[PDB]
């Protein structure tokens, strides 16, 4: 389904499950990387 | 002895902001209650 950002919204991205605001990201993404982790096991950033 | 009281004060008033920050550990105290409510408060969210 189409990407929404800027909005609370429940995301299932390749097997996923999360409910949180989307926004762009201004991080350097690696190309071998995939996931962005904070201290919690929670993921901070996706990529699409 | 008003003037050489007086000037007595004056001169230890001055060493006091010098001793403060000369001192790095001088207000050690102050800071230890903030790193033990920031280490603790890490410590839950590790737990997670």
């Amino acid at each position: 389904t189409n990407l929404v950002k800027n909005k609370c919204v429940n995301f299932n991205f390749n097997g996923l499950t999360g409910t949180g605001v989307l926004t762009e990201s201004n991080k350097k993404f690696l190309p071998f990387q995939q996931f962005g982790r904070d201290i919690a096991d929670t993921t901070d950033a996706v990529r699409d | 002895n008003q003037k050489l009281i007086a000037n007595q004060f004056n001169s230890a008033i001055g060493k006091i902001q010098d001793s403060l920050s000369s001192t790095p550990s001088a207000l050690g105290k102050l800071q230890d209650v903030v790193n033990q409510n920031a280490q603790a408060l890490n410590t839950l969210v590790k737990q997670l």
